[PDB]
């Protein structure tokens, strides 16, 4: 939940040659990002998510 | 079959099984003891400088006429391997240009990818002489032209004479490939050094020229992207040095 | 490598070797003996239901969300198999959904093709419930939305929470394959049978849902039909069943 | 250097068929030619080459 | 892959791996001591007459009907082959016809190239004969049509009656091959030498008539060339004649 600037890497990407499309071919495209953990991953101190905040029960 | 190249701990380049130019038909080695002169030991980088520097795409056109770049002044701020041309005084290193356009199936031409050892080049001007600024840019490409060029202190930058006053068919005598768009893509060739001393001062001596020159010029439909992007990759081999000193300059 | 699948002596579906996902690690089978609560035995109808149940395709359209079939009420006029859900009391079925789709190597897009168990779906309007009616159609897709739904007993259809209130990418947590146009043509998914009890009646419970999201719409230029055609086809396997009564209703 | 006529061989080519493309493709198209030897070439009586007509010397 | 051929010192024909039709079943042969009349020796002249007599091209447009080439006279200019026609008197020969289209990916259609042994044809006048000139030209193709011929000498050159009186889909009981734009690209049948003597005159006689009907006609969008290339290439096998005189005529 902290945020160290600068303490994290980057990750972008740059246009190197374009976007070559013969006639009969869409010129704008689309790409999917997908993440995941790895095999060396871990946890600790298990707390309360942020992302919910109700906080009285329902009804 | 898309097997993946990783040199170095921040490189991947990605590629298919294709064929390969190796040099003069030797590979890029290590000075070996009764080659050298210098009195020191060379200490080559090899654990810092053997990684991937891909360059900024070019867009081939239709009305487009070719490209030249000078190495080693091509990798002068190319990360650490321009470092080490600033803090050393001799250098000797041979080279893995990789060259691959990214076009469809419905686009055609032809490209003849040359690495020209001593491409000495003449003047716009007889009677006068060429400066250091017309003879490369340091990192982007300097561009061939189909008519002629007339400046001062400029080269002749015709096309069909490639600047060294010999005909452009007959480059196909020094290592070179075809990228040829309907059955190839891509094109590598492995430079080893060359040079007539064992080490020289990479900041005066240009070495090789790659030159990219398009035989078959670029045609499409109206649908297409009006240019094919080529992209060039620089991957410096067995790189040594001598003589630590501070940058100069700078 | 265009081999043919031949299920049942009415069935013949054509494709090539691809991949499959099975299920959550298991293939479809019959239940043994320490696994049921019922005082009868099983009698599964292998003889008569192992087939293909091609449904009707489905446009794939440049403005299209997303498409969901629930089961195994997709299957309640499909031959045989609708017969064994009315002249039966309890059933237990794994299927082998098969969903392709036709495009030309000029159509850019790309689906991703859910197996989702237990996929309650929440309403339109709070502070309401839904009908069964809007919940699924016996043979035909029920669409997602692009905008909010704002019915009054409807299903809340935007297609970003995916009908149960979740990050639509988070989905490829359940069974999943991407059909991506230009790598992909085909995807199949072998669902077992998946519950808290051994057997459950098939006309109340909803098993799983298999839900289509295009995530890349669909591009093409003027010359291209405007549409690909998504067919499914679903086989029933190991179907066992209990209770043989008359058909309720009708 | 001499001029054998009808002494040497021609090379041509002819269309037998056309040049078909789909819907998208460009029509026009472009052949490149290459000329060699062979294992089995050889070469007599060094000269001058003709091309060379400059004589005296450079400044 | 892109395996040449060679036949005689002359000839190169660039090919793929593909299918062949080998006749009614029999590779073509010399004549053998048990299957002639004649009182002499054949001297066959196989050092001078295998090789490859491309013919020209002719154009498949959208609005085409069909060609056919009437067999031996469709080799009666070409070379040395001709030649022995005029100086000779019996003669026996199998063929090897190779026929290609070069379509893209964006055309399509179908093809079916049938020999069709003694294609006697009738006129178009009933109550009258044909005329040798409207039968076969001597190296051009003759066109099939669409509508009905009128003509007093001519043939009845409509299309789906295929010049014989027949249905034109049963002409696929004699050597036939498929060139399918989608999946085929080339059809190379091998006819043997046919007929009730064991050589005949080969003025005179027709041996077999190569038929050329597209079943499914071209279509293509705007962007492409308005035609599909197809070449026929005939090369003899197993040549042999009798009774060596002048040339009649000439």
């Amino acid at each position: 939940q902290q945020d160290e600037y600068t303490s994290a890497g980057y990750v972008t990407c740059w246009y190197q040659t374009g976007l070559i499309v013969p006639p009969g071919a869409p010129p704008s495209c689309t790409i999917l990002c997908f993440a995941s953990a790895c095999n060396d991953f871990s946890v600790r101190n298990l707390r309360d998510t942020p992302f919910i905040e109700q906080t009285q029960l329902l009804q | 079959r898309v097997r993946s190249i990783t040199l170095g701990n921040s490189t991947i380049t990605t590629q298919e099984c294709a064929n390969v130019v190796v040099g003069y038909g030797v590979w890029p080695s290590y000075l070996q003891d009764n080659e050298a002169t210098a009195e020191d030991q060379p200490t080559q980088p090899d654990v810092a400088t053997c990684r991937f520097y891909t360059l900024d795409s070019i867009q081939w056109q239709k009305e487009s006429d070719g490209w030249w770049w000078k190495f080693p002044e091509a990798l002068k701020n190319m990360g650490l391997f321009g470092q080490n041309m600033e803090y050393h005084y001799l250098g000797r290193s041979g080279y893995t240009i990789h060259v691959q356009c990214n076009a469809s199936k419905f686009h055609q031409g032809c490209l003849l990818v040359v690495c020209v050892p001593e491409a000495e080049m003449g003047c716009s001007d007889v009677e006068r002489e060429v400066v250091a600024a017309s003879l490369s840019s340091e990192d982007t490409a300097k561009s061939f032209s189909r008519t002629e060029s007339n400046g001062q202190h400029t080269v002749q930058t015709v096309v069909y004479n490639a600047g060294m006053g010999v005909g452009v068919g007959n480059l196909t005598i020094f290592p070179h490939q075809w990228i040829n768009l309907r059955t190839n893509n891509s094109a590598t060739i492995v430079m080893p050094y060359i040079n007539s001393v064992p080490m020289d001062n990479m900041f005066r001596h240009y070495n090789f020229t790659l030159m990219i020159i398009p035989f078959a010029k670029l045609e499409y439909t109206e649908q297409a992207s009006n240019y094919v992007p080529i992209t060039v990759t620089v991957a410096p081999m067995c790189a040594e040095y001598n003589g630590l000193r501070l940058a100069s300059h700078q």
